[PDB]
DNA sequence: TATAATGGGAGCTGTCACGGATG
DNA sequence: CATCCGTGACACCAGG
């Protein structure tokens, strides 16, 4: 439900030595598959940190407790030599579709 | 020609020279009469153009000036392969001009422009079509400025009919200008230091009903 | 027809 | 995925370049890269030399010119609202005939306008294109004339603005008439001043009849040359003088003078091949050691004399054909503006020079050259065929700068157009699209230039053909002209070959247009293929041969207005032609060599080549278009990428690895859906939104100026009066909004404060300050907001302030400041959809994905197209792309089906076959028989012979989808549709009409300055305009006081409106409405015209509606 | 008094002058650095009237209370602006002009 | 003549065919003053009856007037009245009008035959004073100029 | 203020109907 | 009682 990543204002960026513009990014993120363990909890937020040549997938982020990551495949940057990725998502429960202009999270 | 007068307005300008020139011959100096006669025509023609052929009339010695600046101007751009910047014209131009010299020059010898000109490929719309009337009041203002003095009649009902009539003579709202307080005292008979001191509780009432109704502020933005 | 063809028709005149 | 590709024609050349019009033609007209010695004697050059020299004493002649580079580059021009040019010099000498100083300088005749990579401008900032301009080509015509059939007009005319039109007519009394600047005079008269005695024309016209005899004037021969050129001299110039100077001046300029008078090298041309003649220049007469000589006046009226005769070998000039009509390409007219410029610079010169120092002139002292400067500043600003550049998508560039205008300085007046200019001819085949063109009044008016069809050098359109010699077709090309063409038998591309020989016995083909079958013995040439004959946008329709043309003009046109979407897609089924147009409109990036690719970024991709070279290419990041659609480039290769030369590199905007990508392959089902489909409207499913099909970037430009004033500078700053933190929480220090930052309709981009007037407080405004206890302010909130139902994410801010490097701004301000607000639209409830086939329609209903029609195994429907819009529109072509997309959607494939030459429904059902077998064989194995549901549509599709009785399930359903059908389950109920529905993928575009922009409301606003009447225009805040139409509706229905209203208190009664807005926000009824003020306008503009209008009342007295204002 | 018929009629010389405020002498439009009216221009307050409401081109008289005089120093009544759209001028010629209407 | 947002002005044609008249109108009235022969004031009287005639109907006889480096004719009092943009038809048979708006229409098969589907957006400003008034009747603002300053920006709408 | 100077220069290319002028 | 000619008029909204 939401991203920020260091030196990045807003939707419309890149950042260097990263290959995906950060519109690509969160349309990877929104692929996000996010498994809850605990029945009360309601919302993560996912660290992730990378940096050098590699290909930057979902098993990357930071582990969390009693939280998994069920599509940990998913592509999420092409990073090359000297491109640093420091993201930190927030994932929530919820129901149905809820689009960003309604929750502004 | 092209120089902003039409080609006969500029033959009768040189007629009015020519006539000058006329009442102004020697024939002892066995100069014809053509050497002297060119002479007024091209005075009268230059004078005109320099008097008539803008819609805000500049004087003829800044007319002079800024002709100087656009001769100046294009020397300097002959010469430099681009169009100067303010600071090269004020170079050029001698002492006395600096670049906010040159700026205020250019500005003032600015041409307005048709409120007719076209707008688009269509014969249906004009360039003054989409200049907004900023003079007349918009209906917004006329009802904020009926609500404001229909919140201030209220707000001066308050008081009594002395000390509202102290502020509505002081301020204008009662024959336009303001009164002083030699005249408030000499009009309700009591001494200026009285009207003032009855001014000032009315302002202090008036401030009260303000801090508790709060039915004024809205107005002052 | 022309105002400056009708002045320099009465100019050729004297 | 594998691009299966049908189709038997082979190309055996492909499209040219397709925007050469455009830069081979600029190229033509600068001669840039050519050295001064080696210039031809156009363009520019020809410009310069056809001024110079300039004569009268002291003589200026032209030596070489010279381009130096651009001040600036394109994107900084871009930035800086410059124009991408490039300084102009010229090497001139003066000389004095008596003296012989010759005086030698380079003097700089300011800069010329450079012509971008793609073909385009930059003028003041913003990309433009010159459109080429069709006209009538010069040469000598003979046309019947209307009135008299036996007789014809023989009309001369030379290139536009370069001579007068001339008439050759036979007179009702006999004698031989000339019409020039609308003057009918005998022509024997001219024809004596040329020197032609009687023998001579005796000789050469007796033959025809008695038509000689309409030349035999007794008078006229009586007189020799010098009489007979001042008489007409008279018969041309009442009033004038008619000296002997004089009349050979005006005779010379008129019909000799090569700098005043011009045929084109067209014209020159053309002269030549009707009449049977050599010309010398491009004139129609000489002065040849002192008396005029003739060049084309015998030869036409021969020819106008053998036409009327009856002579064989004489006809009529038919003036559609596109052999005497022609192009002025960007060079042409660029360079008849600058001969303009430069004869205001001679007429300049040649007056500095009378009255001088007559040795103290330099060239630099004789050249003024704003005359020139402002000739090509007013043509690329302010001319017809300067047209803001249209580049929503790189395919709407590339449209734009292909297209033909009959309209222009020099071109037809529209409302004045008939049928013959707009008309297709039979000479565009191959050379202009027959579809392309707009609906409205520039029907037939504005063209689009065929794929294949190249401007030659003389301005006519050539198309392509192969040579075919003995049945045998060759791989020779020729490029003809319509005339060129008009010899020969030509076939058509789809006759069948064995390989290069003419397989058929009998073959298609065209003679001067008319189709005939003949046989191979009698075939010249040969087709190239049937890209040729239309468009390019056309060219990007497939099944364009099932489509009628008035909807393929619309699916063509709709093309250009195609908006970049964030997850763009090629085409499911493509013509073959979606590669070029992304390649030849600059879109992509590709590699310039063979090498290895050493870096990738979001910014840039830095590439190794064979020769070692560490090439850098800069990626345009998010940039905003002339239409605000973003143009952004993505890389699409990787670190350690292996590439040849020509291969991609980066995706441009509507790009997808390389292919045109103007929209989504959605999935599309054919059928109404309560009525929210009515009439052209669209379903869609909200899966395309969760997904972001259908969703756009689209950047936004605010500007705001800082000024200084008569009562105080204008600063742009944070310290805005009366507002709350709350107002300026996203605004730095500086007062511009800061980079992120999320803008609302109301939020201020930038702060300004300015001074106000003299502000006098009414008393009122006193007794409040002095209630409040707080100054009035000097300054007032004039910063720059957000308008109404707009806004997004700030993403730059750019500031240039006087006293700042490199920056000077207009006289009087003092900054700029520009702020870019980027929004990233979604689909939305009115936002208009459209498919290549002229299908057009706004979404009506986004419905949520249960609520759709699914497929039995649950995959639910994209789109709902509702069926009644195929029959009455004739566009079968979507319906056959959707059948073989519905392949193309089991068997993972896209298809090449190039238009004329393609799928045809045999093949589109083997790999339906195919395809039902991967989407069925999959059920039966994954353990489920055939539904409930399934049987009964079963049972109705034979009752409506759609499928054989007595078949199983399984055959019955192949059957239904090799006819492209299958069963829908109505998501709302799991009942079936009754019927099987026609479902398969679909290409499918946003167009450019998004009701984001086009919703607009208004209470109450700003007013115009005479007429006191409501603004127009969602910028300006204004009003709907109510016209006379509206108000015979009104008066037609009886509403009175609704009329009354739209006429009084709503538009131009001052009281009225002032009383109504305080009525209402009152709760109180709208008061009677008083005098319009338009009408008080209308009485001063007639009393201005001396005319009393007196309102009176009944009994005849004046009634004062002024108030008495205006009475003294 | 209601309107009820609207006359229209050639207007003598005289009747043109009796709309007249004030003959325009001069064709200058606004001074070039005070960006004010000239005197006996095109636009001059003296004829036409008061740029802004009930106060005179120079200032001498800036409220209501003072309504139709006509100030002294610079001869600008004092009434509402509106009235700069309603005021006619007149142009007295030295030969007299045919109406072009009434002409061609 | 007005100044337009830049500081710059922009002016009616009448005016410079006004000065036209004006200038010569005077030179008339000095060429009479001083001892001009026939042919100069017969010139000149020329010169003025066009210009009275460029003023009243431009272009009607003979070149119409224009203003220096452009062909476009100067407007003059005839074309401000005629055609479909002369002040009739443009201004008094049909006017541009207050409390209206407009947007793309889509098929709504919900309503009933007497209704219509107004975006909301659109209704607020179009019935906006009565939607003032209404706001003071209820809670919602002090006044009718707080409801318009809450109504101004769109995050501050309840 | 003085040698003599003495008539311009573009124009650039609808379609019909109607009422008035001329011939 | 004809022909010739000068002068009118030539859809709406939108954005421009
Ligand atoms: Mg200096
Ligand atoms: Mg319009
Ligand atoms: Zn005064």
């Amino acid at each position: 439900t939401s991203v920020y990543i260091e030196d990045v204002l807003h939707e419309f960026s890149t950042i260097p030595g990263v290959k995906e513009d950060v519109v690509e990014i969160i349309l990877n993120l929104k692929e996000l598959v996010v498994r809850f363990l605990n029945p009360s909890l309601q919302t993560v937020t996912l660290l992730l940190k990378a940096e050098g040549p590699k290909e930057v997938k979902a098993r990357d982020f930071l582990p969390v407790a009693d939280v998994e990551i069920m599509n940990p495949d998913l592509h999420i940057a092409t990073l090359e030599e000297g491109g640093r990725l420091n993201m930190e998502v927030r994932v929530d429960r919820g129901v149905g579709y809820v689009p960003a202009e309604k929750h502004g999270i | 020609t092209g120089r902003g007068l039409s080609f006969l307005d500029l033959i009768q300008e040189g007629n009015q020279g020519l006539i000058r020139a006329v009442e102004k011959f020697e024939y002892k100096r066995r100069f014809k009469f053509s050497t002297y006669a060119t002479w007024w025509i091209r005075q009268a023609i230059n004078r005109a153009i320099a008097d008539q052929a803008r819609t805000i009339r500049i004087p003829v010695h800044m007319v002079e000036t800024i002709n100087k600046l656009s001769r100046t101007a294009r020397q300097l751009q002959q010469e430099l392969g681009r169009e100067p910047t303010y600071e090269e014209i004020a170079e050029a131009m001698g002492p006395g001009w600096d670049a906010k010299r040159v700026e205020e020059t250019l500005k003032i010898a600015q041409e307005p422009v048709s409120l007719e000109t076209p707008i688009g490929d269509e014969k249906d719309s004009f360039y003054g079509d989409f200049i907004p009337d900023e003079h007349l009041p918009s209906p917004v203002d006329a009802a904020t400025q009926s609500l404001l003095s229909e919140e201030l009649e209220k707000a001066l009902s308050k008081l009594s009919e002395r000390e509202a009539m102290v502020l509505k003579l002081r301020k204008g709202l009662i024959d336009g200008r303001e009164h002083t307080l030699e005249e408030v005292g000499a009009f309700f008979g009591v001494t200026r230091e009285r009207i003032r001191q009855i001014e000032n509780k009315a302002l202090r009432k008036l401030k009260y009903h303000e801090s508790r109704t709060r039915k004024l502020r809205d107005f002052l933005d | 027809s022309d105002p400056v063809r009708q002045y320099l028709h009465e100019i050729g005149q004297v | 995925m594998e691009i299966k590709r049908f189709g038997r024609i082979r190309e055996v050349i492909p499209l040219p370049p397709l925007t050469e019009i455009q830069v081979e033609s600029y190229r033509r007209a600068l001669q840039a890269d050519v050295p001064p010695e080696k210039r031809e004697n156009v363009g520019i050059q020809a410009a310069f030399r056809e001024t110079f020299p300039i004569e009268e004493g002291l003589v200026l002649d032209f030596l070489e010119y010279r381009l130096g580079e651009p001040p600036f580059p394109q994107d900084e021009c871009r930035e800086k609202d410059l124009t991408y040019q490039a300084p102009l010099y010229a090497r001139l000498q003066l000389i004095h005939k008596d003296t012989g100083l010759i005086k030698e300088d380079e003097v700089f005749l300011g800069h010329i306008p450079l012509m971008t990579e793609d073909g385009s401008f930059i003028i003041n900032g913003a990309d433009r294109v010159i459109v080429s301009q069709i006209h009538r080509s010069p040469g000598v015509y003979f046309t019947p004339d209307p009135a008299r059939p036996g007789r014809y007009i023989a009309s001369i005319i030379p290139l536009p603005k370069r001579g007068p039109w001339i008439d050759l007519e036979v007179e009702p009394n006999g004698v031989v008439s000339m019409k020039v600047n609308k003057r009918k005079f005998p022509l024997v008269l001219l024809l004596r001043v040329l020197g032609y005695d009687q023998e001579t024309l005796a000789r050469e016209l007796g033959a025809y009849g008695e038509l000689v005899q309409g030349l035999m004037d007794e008078s006229v021969f009586a007189m020799r040359p010098e009489e007979a050129l001042i008489r007409l001299f008279t018969l041309l110039r009442p009033g004038d003088p008619p000296k002997r100077d004089k009349a050979v001046a005006y005779v010379y300029g008129l019909i000799a003078d090569p700098r005043r008078y011009d045929l084109g090298e067209a014209g020159r041309y053309k002269a030549e091949e009707k009449l049977g003649i050599r010309l010398s220049g491009r004139t129609l007469a000489r002065f040849e050691d002192g008396e005029f000589k003739d060049e084309v006046f015998l030869p036409t009226l021969r020819y106008l004399f053998a036409l009327t005769a009856g002579v064989p070998g004489h006809e009529v000039d038919d003036i559609d054909h596109l052999g005497n009509r022609r192009i002025r390409t960007v060079g042409e007219l660029m360079t008849d503006q600058f001969r303009v410029g430069l004869a205001r610079l001679a007429r300049g010169v040649r007056e500095r020079m009378l009255m001088g120092s007559e040795d103290s002139l330099t060239p630099a002292k004789l050249v003024n050259s704003r005359p020139l400067e402002a000739a090509i500043r007013e043509f690329f600003s302010r001319s017809q065929l300067s047209q803001f550049k249209d580049e929503t998508n790189p395919l709407s560039s590339l449209r734009h700068k292909r297209r033909i205008s009959a309209l222009g300085p020099g071109g037809l007046t529209r409302e004045r157009a008939g049928f013959d200019v707009r008309d297709v001819h039979r000479t565009h085949y191959g050379r202009i699209c027959p579809v392309e063109t707009p609906e409205g009044a520039n029907i037939g008016l504005i063209t689009s230039l065929a794929a294949y069809a190249r401007v030659d050098e003389l301005g006519f359109i050539r198309t392509p053909y192969r040579r075919v010699v003995g049945g045998v077709v060759t791989d020779e090309v020729v490029y003809m002209t319509a005339t060129e063409e008009d010899r020969y038998t030509i076939a058509q591309a789809n006759t069948p070959l064995e390989g290069n020989r003419i397989a058929a016995e009998r073959v298609v083909a065209r003679r001067k247009g008319e189709p005939v079958i003949v046989s191979p013995e009698e075939v010249e040439f040969m087709d190239v293929s049937p890209k040729q004959v239309f468009s390019v946008n056309t060219n990007l329709i497939p099944f364009l041969e099932h489509d009628d043309a008035n909807r393929a003009l619309m699916g063509s046109n709709m093309q250009t207005q195609a908006v970049p979407l964030i997850r763009a897609q090629a085409p499911v089924v493509m013509t073959g032609l979606e590669e070029r147009v992304v390649r030849d409109s600059l879109a992509a990036l590709y590699a310039e060599e063979d090498g290895e690719v050493a870096k990738v970024d979001g910014n840039r991709i830095v590439v190794r080549y064979e020769d070692g070279r560490l090439v850098e290419y800069p990626l345009r990041r998010f940039y905003r278009s002339n239409q605000g659609t973003a143009l952004d480039q993505r890389p699409r290769v990787v670190v350690g990428q292996r590439v040849r030369k020509g291969d991609l590199l980066a995706d441009g905007p509507a790009s997808e690895n390389g292919f045109l990508a103007l929209g989504q392959n959605v999935l599309v089902a054919i059928m109404p859906f309560d009525g929210y489909n009515f009439e052209d409207a669209i379903v869609i499913s909200e899966e395309l939104l969760k997904r972001d099909f259908y969703t756009s970037i689209h950047i936004e430009r605010y500007e705001i100026e800082a000024r200084d004033t008569k009562l105080g500078p204008e600063r742009i700053t944070r310290d805005i009066p009366h507002l709350s933190e709350a107002a300026l929480r996203d605004l730095d220090e500086e007062g511009v909004v800061r980079i992120g930052a999320e803008v609302k309709p109301g939020d201020i981009l930038v702060g300004r404060t300015s001074f106000k007037g003299e502000s006098e407080p009414t008393p009122e405004e006193r007794l409040l300050r002095s209630i409040f206890g707080e100054k009035a302010r000097d300054v007032k909130d004039t910063s720059l907001r957000v308008p109404p139902g707009e806004g997004g994410i700030v993403v730059r801010t750019v500031r240039l302030r006087r006293g700042d490097p490199g920056v000077e701004l207009k006289p009087g301000v003092r900054e700029v400041v520009r702020v870019y607000v980027a929004q990233k639209r979604k689909l939305q409830v009115g936002d208009k959809l459209a498919n290549r086939h002229g299908n057009k329609g706004v979404v009506a209903k986004i419905l949520p994905v249960e609520d759709m029609p699914h497929l039995p195994d649950g995959t639910p429907v994209d789109v709902i197209l509702n069926p009644l819009g195929v029959p009455s529109r004739m566009n079968l072509g979507q319906i056959l792309e959707t059948h073989l997309g519905l392949a193309g959607y089991f068997l993972g494939q896209r298809y090449i089906s190039p238009i004329f030459d393609g799928a045809k429904e045999p093949e589109i059902k083997e790999l339906l076959a195919q395809a039902f077998e991967v989407y069925f064989g999959k059920r039966k194995g994954e353990g489920f028989g055939v539904d409930k549901r399934e049987v009964e549509v079963l049972r109705r599709a034979e009752k409506l012979g759609l499928v054989t009785p007595g078949k199983t399930p399984e055959e019955q359903l192949k059957e239904l989808f090799l006819q492209g059908k299958v069963v829908l389950y109505d998501g709302r109920t799991g009942e079936p549709i009754e019927g099987p529905i026609v479902v398969g993928q679909m290409f499918i575009m946003k167009l450019y009409h998004m009701v984001e922009d086009k919703m607009h409301a208004r209470s109450t606003g700003p007013y115009s300055l005479i007429t006191q009447q409501p603004l127009g225009g969602k910028a300006q805040f204004g009003g709907q305009r109510f016209g006379e139409m509206e108000v015979w509706a009104l008066e037609a229905y009886g509403a009175a006081h609704t009329l009354q209203e739209m006429l009084t208190l709503k538009s131009d009664d001052i009281e009225g409106r002032n009383a109504a807005y305080e009525a209402i926000i009152k709760g109180e009824d709208v008061p009677e409405p008083s005098v319009p003020e338009s009408f008080r306008v209308l009485v001063k503009e007639l009393q201005a015209l001396a005319l009393d209008v007196q309102t009176l009342d009944e009994k005849d007295n004046p009634v004062d509606i002024f108030e008495g204002l205006a009475s003294k | 008094k209601e309107v009820r018929k609207v006359r229209i009629a050639l207007a003598s010389p005289e009747k043109i002058r009796s709309w007249s405020y004030g003959e325009v002498e001069k064709p200058e439009t606004i001074n070039y650095r005070t960006l004010k009216p000239e005197r006996d221009g095109l636009f001059d307050e003296r004829i036409f009237g008061p740029i802004k409401d009930y106060e005179c081109a120079c200032g001498k008289y800036k409220r209501q209370r003072f309504e139709g005089k006509v100030c002294e120093r610079c001869g600008v009544e004092v009434t509402k602006s509106i009235v700069r759209r309603y005021r006619m001028g007149h142009i007295e010629l030295a030969t007299p002009a045919a109406h072009i209407w009434f002409v061609k | 003549m007005v100044q337009v947002d830049g500081g710059r002005f922009a002016t009616s044609d009448l005016n410079d065919l006004y000065r036209r008249l004006i200038n010569r109108n005077n030179r008339l009235k000095k060429l009479l003053a001083q001892g001009a022969p026939e042919i100069i004031i017969r010139n000149e009287k020329r010169m003025l009856q066009e210009a009275v005639d460029a003023l009243l109907d431009n272009g009607r006889r003979g070149a119409p007037v224009t203003n220096p480096g452009s062909d476009r004719p100067l407007r003059s009092l005839t074309d401000i009245l005629s055609g479909k943009q002369g002040r009739f038809r443009q201004n008094l048979l049909g006017k541009r009008v207050d409390y209206s708006g407009r947007s793309v229409i889509v098929v709504g098969p919900q309503l009933k035959l007497h209704q219509c589907g107004l975006p909301k957006r659109m209704a607020l400003e179009l019935f906006k004073p009565f939607l003032l008034k209404k706001m003071e009747e209820k809670g919602i603002a002090p006044n009718v100029k707080a409801a318009r300053r809450m109504l101004e920006r769109q995050r501050d709408i309840k």
